[PDB]
This record gives C-alpha cells, sequence and structure tokens, in this order.
C-alpha cells in the first residue's frame, strides 16, 4: 500500500491532484495538457450513390 | 495607474505568486526539530518576534558532535484579480435633427 517507514519526513511531494496538498503550498498546474484533440471519423453512404 | 493586457483564451481571473522569509509568523510549517532533537510545531525560529526573553531560547545552538537538530521550512500563497464589462447606449429618431 506503501514504502517503508519515513522517519525522516523531508520536504516532499504528497499527491495534490487528490488529497494532500504539498510541503511548499499550493501548486498551479497539476496535469499536462494533450494540444490535439480525438475526434471520431465520418460516417458512409451506401444508397445516395445508386 | 499602470495597465496589464489579459490574454486572450485564459478565463476571467489572474493568479500571482507570493514567497514567505524564513523569520516570520506566516510561515507556519512541521519541519520542526529543535536543538536538543524533537519534533514540535514550529519550524520558523521564532520568526517576527522581537521580545528578548523569546529570542533568546530558540536560538540554533549547536554540541560538538552535531546530530539532527534545527531543521526549518518554507511556505508560498497566491493572490488573484479579477475583470468586468460596462457600457450604455443612446438612440434618436430623424426628424428631430432635420426640423431643429
Amino acid at each position: 500500500m506503501a514504502g517503508p517507514v519515513d522517519n525522516i519526513k523531508p520536504m516532499k511531494y504528497n499527491d495534490p491532484a487528490n488529497g494532500v496538498e504539498s510541503s511548499i503550498g499550493p501548486q498551479i498546474h497539476t496535469r499536462y495538457w494533450y494540444k490535439r484533440a480525438l475526434i471520431d471519423a465520418a460516417k458512409e453512404a451506401y444508397f445516395g450513390q445508386l | 495607474a499602470d495597465t496589464f493586457s489579459m490574454p486572450k483564451h485564459y478565463g476571467k481571473e489572474i493568479v500571482r505568486l507570493h514567497y514567505i522569509p524564513l523569520l516570520d509568523d506566516r510561515n507556519v510549517n512541521d519541519q520542526g526539530i529543535d536543538a536538543s532533537g524533537a519534533t514540535i510545531a514550529n519550524g520558523n525560529l521564532y520568526g517576527s518576534s522581537r521580545d528578548v526573553g523569546n529570542i533568546t531560547a530558540k536560538m540554533p545552538t549547536l554540541t560538538e558532535i552535531g546530530g539532527r537538530v534545527n531543521r526549518v521550512g518554507f511556505k508560498r500563497v497566491e493572490i488573484k484579480g479579477k475583470l468586468e464589462k460596462y457600457g450604455f447606449f443612446r438612440e434618436y429618431t430623424q426628424e428631430q435633427l432635420d426640423f431643429d
């Protein structure tokens, strides 16, 4: 479920996207953006040609 | 007054970051190992306190063996700014200009 005992507890990067925020403080960006959208293909016609 | 040109596709809010110094009361943290070694809830070294008695009790002292003592930490803050729109209009007729 996790690693071994810490016994140190330094300035970490605990998961900010859900739950515990951070050591330094608030974050600006927590995810990278894929700039190319996913578009479905067009359908096909069988009766129009005839 | 100064003018800042907000970009086009970034909503209607502006956010800026602010950094807190070490010896400050806004620098609350948990990296709080003291001079003898103990996890205390004070990791800013008496920050922003001007009392002599309080000051000469949290000073970082060192022995001949060193050890894990006198840890510190840092924090951050953010600020915001906003926008809005305004406008007004007037209307008239044609005979008003001609027959005045």
